[PDB]
């Protein structure tokens, strides 16, 4: 019947959310599981910029209280 | 990993690129009466890529024409799709491009290029004419499809498309809004030159205009081209109009809300194709500089109004 | 790579070198299309993002668009190569200037205020809506006028 | 909905950016203890880069004003890593 | 020559904390620590030069220093929890972190 | 910098091409649009380096005045080749 | 200027955004605001002619905040020497030019 | 710079495919109504321009005079459209 | 008026969008809260707000931000 | 024209030169030029003839590319100073590129092509406004900024329009390209003053705006673009046929007439500040002016040329009469030289 048409549409969904969900988890992996900052205007590269240097070189590790 | 973030986001993409034409091919057989392509492979599943093979075996007719726009054109087109996919919202978008939307506008407008070019390159009567009503069509629906979006945008507060994520976190911008709704999928239909407006190649009309020289490899390159855009404008419904959910503790959710409403919107436009004959040229623009800018000029004022009397000015992070 | 903008300031030069030599109508506006890409890079290199995008949206948008629509109407006769030739020719020397210099992207972003909140382009055009509202009025005549003009002018 | 929905979107933006508003003051300190710093050490390698040139101030205000003009990102990083001076201009214009 | 002042003249304990962190703390230290700070900025407004409020910037680290230390010393498991949470999202922002602010704020309340 | 010498000749060079028709009125049009293209592009470029926001306005003021002066000028060329079936130049003679 | 059909009636649709100095949108202040006020409070009261040789320092000083030339200048000698002092290995860049540094 | 990268994977990924399509298988208009059309759109597309600042304009103290200079704008360009009508051109 | 009917039947799109030109002509000035946009906007922290010398006679805020005096948003709030 | 077309039309050909005097950033004083180049355009092609459309697609091109360049002179100030406008200290290229710029709008010396080819395309009527209410725009550009431009610049291109337009004009029959050489010529001495005394621009313009504002209306009365055409005059309408030859003649610098005085004080301007080689060269070829003009005059007036016998037929008919501002225009122009002292 119309059953048919779903076999072809799995293929196309299962290759629209792969995208989505790649996008979000190698951005999760590569800024230590903290989103990526997003630094629309300057202050927030700012402050991106100012966590780099306050420890290691990369801003996601992030240094608190105890320091 | 940035690298891999581009196979993802491409592949994916192209490789649903192709199950689209198959889900054409199957929906539009069974409205009609007919299964459809399942003979090749289980269900039709390796159809796709069989014609993909043949298309690019067979000679690249190369007719008696200048090469390098003729060939130009199709690069063009694939270029310019695959690029509008780069900054689109789904969660965590590859490239948050500040001014997005922009971005989509104007690459969207470069498109016209290649049909035009490819018209005027391709040296035939037939193709000339393709063009021209193209480039005719194509630009005016541009010009509600750009003012559609500015009225978005106002009630929006900035042209980064995810910010919209947070603009619907309580109800679509489909219920507000929705006149412009109707009026932003007709002019998607247009600009992906799909069947109530695809004047552009009507082929019983004028014969395939855009690629009536065009064989093989150059018709698969703007094919699959036209294609993504199918779903990329979809897409673009998708997330500007049909707010999908958002959850920042599950990001997946997104994608997947995302992607059943835009395979129904897609699924829209190939029964919009299969259920309506075509608009004509006069008819087709006399809708866009007649029936309907008239319509987006007024509703622009009223969501210009509407922020500043309801105090609704919306936040420019 | 501080090069970057003189790179793009020489293909704007050459860009417009060839609209200067006069290519078929439809060379030329393709030309200026490659030129205009280049001008909104340009832009945007220092910073300015909205301003970019206009050029974009406005002439490789319709700009060129138009021309290209009214090119297939008036011009229909197609020595390209000898010009694409002096295009070389003018490429070598205008090279050759430089190397002039040369015998004889240190400063850009000449000033920038790091912390800043509502600095931004598009902010300062803006204001043709408050404390320069005499651009976009006059602005707004000379669209309305246009109608006219060209509506007898064609008449 | 969309009424009050910016009016309290409206209502967390003025709250972070009042955030900042506090704690700008702990950044300009910040900024401009750094700044000098950078100005001063380019005037340390500037006092080893002309010496041997002759007449040579080790360094003069291009102006003739003594008020405190602002360093250009070029002076601040001119004599720095390319990249560094890379970073600071077409550091934002890329995304993170 | 440009009297640029001396390196050791400009050497201050530094705060160094995380954007994040401070974000978080914000609005306390805009509260506990603005004494200074305001008086600062107006040296900095009037007096256009910077060498001119050097010693000035050096009160203002001093000022947020001990804020933090009194934080640490009370109440800082609260902070630490709610600055993880903030750090997370992507534009660090205050409403996705709020049963964790409140925590922070109360206690600090009842104990600073 | 010399940024704005690339972009200044670049004037010249369309500056040489408006005065030396070469049988296209088109052309010509499109020449005199690469002008325009320049002059924004340096407007725009010296306004932003000089953080000068309030002149933000004239780069597009530019466009728009620009924009419209084309159209007039392609109407003219439509109405030439209605008359004489080509915009070439030379049919434009009469007046002697 | 020929007809001030504008001081005459009071409007100013015209002379609020002439110079640098004026007023910014969001009062964020232009480069070389510091300058031209300088040479234009100067050059008030005192007509062109001499506000043209008296008034030499302001715009002596205002034409290098803006152009900033004489900066350029200097700048590349040192870094031409520089070049030749590193050409004696008499110079590389030490840590200052790359190492830590505070927020 | 990652926009830059990509996009030149994005016209590599085409320029492969047409090259692969070619070196694989060795084995006059009068649309003068048109024209006019075309000139609106010009025009149109420069007002779209103008009215593209205003998501930051909304913003603006001044709200009011926001509201009164877009409204015009607007208002102005709609009776341009209508006149074509009015006058017929377009039609 | 009649025509106005079969307008509204014919031509049908006209008379609403003119219908909508004019209501976003009258909204704005007939509304309890037009006057919050020039204000919630005027409001927004963009810029900082630099002190002022305390020299003497000075009803301003006292200090401390947090001290009575002062501009205050709880129309906002509660808005 | 649909009369509101009309209007618009009109009121941006008004509010062209308008914008252009009022203001003072120089922006908008090139937006003022643009609307003057816009606004003409429409009018200049009414009658829509073959020779129409070539007088405005030359019209447009020659002022559009020097709006370009008047534009690029301002773009490049914007660097030189912040200022939008021309100052003291403005780099000498700059201010001669407006010149050149606004020489050739105002179509003056060797950039006066283009005005003797569009004043004979255009009807008499639009031939006025194109070449006085179009002159207005540019001078006051100029007259706003004479302190800063060259003196040697100007009195070059100044002696050169002289030279040309008297030149130009001798051959001419056609009587509006006669008056487009004339006003190449008279807007040569304006020019010449700029730099020295611009009061005097401003004298040496009226006057030439009230001297061919009615000579213009004059040969519209008749319609008549040969001179054949106005030697009929006698014949179509005799009284006119006294005052023309009196503006004529005053149009050129004979002594009792109006005309004398722009001439006069130009002279003793240029003399007081010592150019006394210029002047007299000037002096002289302005005498060339006056032939042309006697040799109209000889026949319109002093001769009598022969007519058809169609003329008796337009005499019977009642001549549509010229407009007050001729009368009003013409003697206040042959005639107000007793009272020059007021004038300067
Ligand atoms: C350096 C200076 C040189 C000056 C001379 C040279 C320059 C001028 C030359 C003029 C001619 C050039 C050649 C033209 C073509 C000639 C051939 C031709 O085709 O003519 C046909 C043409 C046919 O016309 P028409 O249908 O017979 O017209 C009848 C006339 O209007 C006649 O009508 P009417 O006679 O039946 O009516 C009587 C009326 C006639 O009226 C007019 O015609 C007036 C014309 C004024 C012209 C002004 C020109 C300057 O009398 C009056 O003028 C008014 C008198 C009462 C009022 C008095 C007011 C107070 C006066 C006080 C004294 C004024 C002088 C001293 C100043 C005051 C004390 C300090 O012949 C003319 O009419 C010529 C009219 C102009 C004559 C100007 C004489 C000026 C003498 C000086
Ligand atoms: C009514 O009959 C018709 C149809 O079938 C029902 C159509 O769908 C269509 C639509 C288009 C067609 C002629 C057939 C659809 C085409 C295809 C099967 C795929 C086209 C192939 C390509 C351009 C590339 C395919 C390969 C890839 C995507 C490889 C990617 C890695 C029309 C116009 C038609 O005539
Ligand atoms: C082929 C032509 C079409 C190519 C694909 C479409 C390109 C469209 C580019 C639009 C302009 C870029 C843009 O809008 O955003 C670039 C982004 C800066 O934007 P923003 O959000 O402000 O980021 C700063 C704050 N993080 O970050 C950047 O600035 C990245 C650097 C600029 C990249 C611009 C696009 C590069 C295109 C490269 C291929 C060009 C091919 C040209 C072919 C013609 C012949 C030369
Ligand atoms: C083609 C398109 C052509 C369009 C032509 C437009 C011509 C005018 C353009 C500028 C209009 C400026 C209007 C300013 C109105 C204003 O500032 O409002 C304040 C005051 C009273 O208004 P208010 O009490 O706020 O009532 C509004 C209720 N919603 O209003 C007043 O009392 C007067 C305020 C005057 C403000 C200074 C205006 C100076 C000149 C501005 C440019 C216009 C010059 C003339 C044209
Ligand atoms: C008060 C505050 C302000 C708000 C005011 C709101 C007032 C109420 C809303 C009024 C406008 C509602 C409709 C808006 C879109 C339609 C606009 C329109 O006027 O239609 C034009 C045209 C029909 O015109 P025609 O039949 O030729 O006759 C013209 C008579 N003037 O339309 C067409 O011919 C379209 C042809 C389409 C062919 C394909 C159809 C596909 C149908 C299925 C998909 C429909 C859209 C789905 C959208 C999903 C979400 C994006």
């Amino acid at each position: 019947m119309w059953f048919e048409i779903l076999p072809g549409l799995a293929i196309m969904g299962v290759c629209l959310v792969i995208p989505g969900v790649s996008t979000a988890y190698i951005h999760k992996f590569t800024n230590g599981g903290k989103e990526k900052r997003v630094a629309r205007v300057q202050y927030q590269w700012y402050l991106m910029e100012r966590d780099r240097r306050i420890s290691g070189v990369n801003r996601y590790y992030v240094s608190k209280g105890l320091e | 990993m940035f690298f891999i973030n581009i196979l993802t986001l491409l592949v994916p993409i192209l490789i649903a690129m192709a199950f689209l034409t198959l889900v054409e091919r199957k929906i539009l057989g069974y409205m009609q009466l007919r299964k459809g392509p399942n003979i090749v492979g289980p269900y039709g599943i390796l159809q796709p890529f069989a014609d993909a093979m043949k298309l690019f075996m067979k000679e690249p007719m190369r007719p008696l024409t200048s090469m390098s726009l003729f060939i130009i054109a199709p690069t063009l087109s694939l270029t310019l799709a695959l690029s509008l996919w780069v900054p689109l919202p789904m969660p965590h978008p590859l490239i948050n491009l500040n001014l997005g939307i922009l971005f989509i506008l104007a690459t969207s407008s470069l498109s016209v290029y290649s049909i035009l070019w490819s018209g005027w390159a391709s040296n035939s009567k037939y193709s000339l004419f393709g063009a021209l009503r193209a480039v005719a069509q194509t630009i005016s629906y541009e010009v509600t499809m750009a003012i559609i979006l500015l009225s978005v945008l106002l009630m929006n507060g900035s042209y980064s498309l995810q910010t919209l994520i947070t603009t619907q976190e309580h109800m679509w911008l489909l219920l507000p809004a929705w006149p412009m709704a109707m009026m932003w999928f007709i002019s998607t239909l247009a600009e992906t030159n799909r069947a109530p407006f695809d004047l552009t190649e009507g082929e019983s009309e004028l014969v395939s205009g855009f690629n009536v020289e065009y064989a093989a490899g150059p018709f698969a390159l703007f094919f699959m081209a036209e294609y993504t855009n199918i779903i990329l404008m979809n897409a673009l419904t998708t997330i500007i109009f049909l707010g999908p959910l958002y959850y920042i503790n599950l990001p997946e959710l997104y994608s997947t809300n995302f992607m059943m409403e835009a395979l129904l919107l897609s699924s829209t436009f190939l029964w919009i194709r299969a259920s309506y004959p075509r608009f004509r040229y006069d008819q087709l623009m006399h809708l866009l500089w007649k029936n309907f800018l008239p319509l987006t000029l007024a509703l622009c004022m009223w969501h210009i109004s509407l922020p500043i009397f309801t105090a609704g000015v919306p936040p420019y992070m | 790579m501080n090069n970057y903008i003189f790179v793009l300031s020489s293909l704007f030069l050459v860009g417009c070198l060839g609209l200067a030599l006069k290519p078929s109508p439809i060379y030329g506006g393709l030309g200026l299309i490659v030129s205009g890409f280049v001008g909104c890079l340009m832009v945007l290199g220092f910073g300015g993002s909205f301003l970019g995008l206009m050029v974009f949206l406005i002439y490789l948008g319709g700009m060129l668009v138009v021309f290209g629509y009214t090119t297939a109407m008036a011009t229909e006769e197609y020595s390209n190569w000898l010009i694409l030739g002096f295009l070389v020719l003018g490429v070598i020397m205008e090279v050759f200037l430089i190397c002039v210099l040369n015998y004889y992207g240190d400063w850009l972003m000449y000033e920038v205020d790091d912390v800043g909140v509502m600095l931004e382009g598009g902010i300062g055009v803006a204001a043709m809506y408050s404390c320069a509202t005499w651009m976009m009025v006059v602005a707004g005549w000379s669209l309305f006028a246009g109608i006219f003009i060209i509506i007898e002018i064609t008449r | 909905r969309m009424m009050r929905w910016n009016q309290e979107r409206r209502r967390l933006l003025i709250e972070d950016l009042e955030a900042r508003i506090a704690l700008m003051p702990l950044f300009q300190a910040e900024k401009d203890r750094r700044t000098l710093q950078i100005l001063r050490e380019n005037l340390e390698e500037e006092a080893i880069i002309m010496k041997d040139v002759p007449n040579w101030k080790v360094g003069e205000s291009v102006f003739h004003t003594t008020r405190w003009v602002p360093p250009l990102i070029g002076e601040m990083y001119g004599l720095r890593t390319k990249e560094e001076m890379s970073n600071a201009n077409f550091g934002f214009t890329w995304y993170t | 020559i440009v009297e640029l002042p001396t390196l050791e003249e400009l050497k201050v304990e530094e705060v160094k904390v995380s954007s994040a962190v401070l974000k978080a703390a914000a609005h306390h230290y805009g509260a506990q620590c603005d004494k200074t700070n305001k008086e600062f900025m107006l040296c900095r407004w009037e007096e256009k030069d910077p060498r001119r409020c050097l010693k000035e910037g050096k009160l203002v680290n001093g000022c947020a220093l001990n804020f933090f230390r009194q934080i640490k010393s009370h109440c800082a498991e609260p902070f630490t929890e709610y600055w993880t949470c903030l750090d997370y999202s992507n534009m660090q922002l205050f409403r996705h972190c709020r049963q964790q602010q409140a925590k922070f704020d109360q206690c600090v309340l009842d104990k600073l | 910098p010399s940024t704005f010498f690339n972009l200044t000749m670049a004037f010249s060079l369309s500056l040489l091409g408006t005065l030396m028709f070469r049988s296209h009125l088109m052309s010509t049009l499109l020449c005199l649009e690469g002008m325009v293209l320049s002059l924004f592009i340096m407007t725009s470029v010296t306004s932003l380096n000089s953080n000068s926001m309030s002149s933000m306005p004239i780069p597009i003021t530019i466009l728009v005045f620009a924009a419209c002066e084309a159209a007039v000028g392609l109407a003219l060329l439509v109405k030439v080749s209605n008359t004489y079936g080509t915009d070439y130049v030379q049919n434009l003679n009469l007046l002697q | 200027p020929f007809l001030d059909i504008q001081k005459k009636l009071g409007i100013s649709l015209d002379r609020h955004f002439m110079f640098l100095s004026a007023e910014q949108p969001y009062k964020n202040a232009a480069r070389c605001h510091a300058f031209e006020k300088e040479w234009i409070e100067c050059a008030h009261g005192i007509g062109g002619t001499r506000a043209k040789k008296e008034c030499k320092i302001e715009f002596d000083d205002f034409e290098e905040c803006l152009l900033r030339y004489k900066t350029m200048r200097r700048m590349h000698d040192i870094k031409k020497q520089r070049e030749k002092l590193m050409k004696e290995g008499k110079y590389t860049p030490p840590p200052h030019h790359s190492g830590r540094e505070e927020p | 710079m990652n926009l830059y990268t990509v996009i030149f994977i994005n016209i590599l990924l085409s320029l492969t495919l047409i090259l692969v399509a070619f070196w694989l298988p060795q084995m006059l208009p009068f649309s003068m109504k048109f024209f006019l059309v075309a000139i609106t759109f010009l025009l149109f597309d420069l007002e779209i321009a103008l009215l593209l600042p205003l998501p930051w304009a909304i913003q603006t103290i001044k709200t009011s005079t926001m509201m009164i200079m877009a409204f015009i704008l607007v208002t102005i360009l709609s009776l341009g459209l209508a006149y074509e009508w009015t006058q017929k051109g377009l039609e | 008026s009649a025509f106005l009917k079969n307008a509204w039947a014919k031509e049908p799109v006209l008379v609403v969008s003119f219908s909508v030109w004019g209501l976003a002509i009258i909204m704005p000035m007939i509304s309890p809260y037009t006057k919050y946009a020039s204000m919630i906007n005027k409001a927004t922290p963009y810029n900082y707000p630099v002190p002022v010398r305390d020299d003497g006679n000075m009803p301003d805020v006292p200090s401390h931000p947090q001290d009575p005096l002062g501009p205050s948003l709880d129309w906002l709030k509660n808005l | 024209m649909n009369p509101i077309t009309l209007a618009i039309i009109y009121f941006t050909i008004f509010l062209g030169p308008v914008i252009t005097m009022s203001s003072t950033n120089l922006m908008l004083m090139w937006v003022g030029l643009e609307f003057s180049l816009l606004a003409i355009i429409p009018m200049l092609i009414n009658k829509k003839n073959p020779r129409s459309t070539e007088a405005a697609t030359k019209y447009f091109v020659t002022q559009a590319t020097a709006s370009m360049i008047i534009l690029l002179a301002i773009v490049l100030n914007y660097k030189q100073l912040g200022t939008w406008m021309f100052q003291q200290q403005t780099n000498g290229l700059i201010l001669n590129m407006t010149l050149m710029a606004l020489s050739m709008k105002l179509g003056l010396a060797p950039f006066h092509f283009w005005l003797p080819e569009v004043t004979q395309g255009i009807p008499l009527h639009m031939g006025l406004i194109l070449l006085t209410w179009q002159k207005i725009a540019p001078l006051s550009i100029l007259i706003q900024i004479y302190p800063l431009l060259n003196s040697t610049i100007i009195l070059m291109l100044a002696i050169t329009s002289i030279f040309m337009g008297a030149w130009g004009g001798l051959n001419q029959t056609q009587m509006r390209k006669i008056m487009a050489y004339s006003s190449i010529a008279h807007m040569g001495w304006m020019l010449a003053i700029l730099p020295y005394n611009p009061s005097l621009t401003l004298l040496n313009l009226m006057i030439y705006i009230i001297l061919t504002a009615p000579m213009f209306m004059a040969l519209m009365l008749n319609n008549s673009m040969t001179i054949n055409s106005i030697s009929l005059l006698w014949n179509k309408t005799p009284a006119m046929l006294t005052m023309i030859s009196l503006m004529l003649l005053s149009l050129g610098g004979l002594p009792p007439l109006t005309g004398f005085l722009p001439k006069w004080i130009i002279i003793t301007e240029l003399m007081k500040n010592n150019c006394l080689i210029m002047a007299t060269l000037m002096a002289m070829m302005a005498l060339l002016n006056l032939f042309f003009y006697t040799r109209l005059i000889y026949s319109t007036s002093l001769t009598m040329f022969p007519t058809n016998n169609n003329s008796k037929m337009m005499t019977h008919q009642t001549k549509t009469k010229p407009n007050l501002m001729f009368s009003t225009l013409a003697i206040m122009s042959t005639m107000t030289l007793p009272l020059a002292p007021q004038l300067i």
